[PDB]
């Protein structure tokens, strides 16, 4: 605690008391490129 | 439980054994690239081994362990000549052939291409003139000469 810190004992995680969930929205999509369309597929050619 | 196919090697290293069908399946086993380095299996090598039921998140069973390759014992694929290395030569054994059904044909081939073993022959013909009939025949002569070789159509 020294200028604004707050020291905080174990028990407040040992007990349920501070959490929230948080969402993430990501997003993607495929293209018809004119050098050819970018197909959403499940290849990765090279090594795995 | 246990498991028989053909060895397809993918490009990451491991391969699939398959079935008659001679593409992909369900019920393909999956090699590891382990089980390739140590047996030197080779693409249509014909593998049976002990498999196990795919565990959680698996998709194909895995062969647990090789038994037979190729109807043989494992170590002789470690130690053999790669068969790019074998030495061709000309056929140098006849088969000589029949087929009781049509004799007439079997004997005119003989008369007129007899076929020896390692043989590169063709027969050559325009729609609708034996082509396939006469292949029948040659099926069936074969079936009937030589047992002993593995006849794939
Ligand atoms: N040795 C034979 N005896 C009787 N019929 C034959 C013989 N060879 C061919 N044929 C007839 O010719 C047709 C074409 O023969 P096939 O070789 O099977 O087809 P394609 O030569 O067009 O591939 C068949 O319908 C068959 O009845
Ligand atoms: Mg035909």
């Amino acid at each position: 605690n020294f200028e604004d810190a707050i020291v905080i004992s174990e028990e407040l995680l040992k007990r349920d008391f501070y959490t929230s969930i948080h969402i993430e929205r990501y997003e993607i999509e495929a293209r018809d490129t004119k050098l050819g369309p970018e197909r959403i597929t499940r290849d990765i050619p090279h090594l795995s | 439980r246990l498991v028989k196919g053909y060895l397809e090697i993918s490009q990451d290293g491991y391969g699939f054994l398959t079935e008659n069908l001679h593409n992909l399946e369900s019920r393909v086993a999956i090699v590891s690239a382990g089980l390739i380095k140590q047996y030197a299996l080779r693409a249509g090598d014909y593998v049976v081994g002990q498999a196990r039921p795919p565990r959680e998140n698996e998709r194909y069973a895995t062969l647990l362990k090789v038994e037979a390759v190729n109807n043989l014992d494992p170590e002789a694929a470690k130690n053999r000549p790669r068969f790019d290395e074998l030495t061709p030569q000309f056929p140098d054994r006849q088969i000589r052939l029949e087929t009781t059904p049509d004799e007439l044909s079997t004997r005119v081939i003989d008369l007129l291409a007899p076929i020896g073993r390692g043989q590169r022959g063709l027969i050559v013909a325009p729609p609708k003139a034996g082509k396939t009939t006469l292949l029948k025949k040659i099926a069936n002569a074969v079936l009937k000469n030589e047992p002993d070789i593995k006849v794939i159509v």
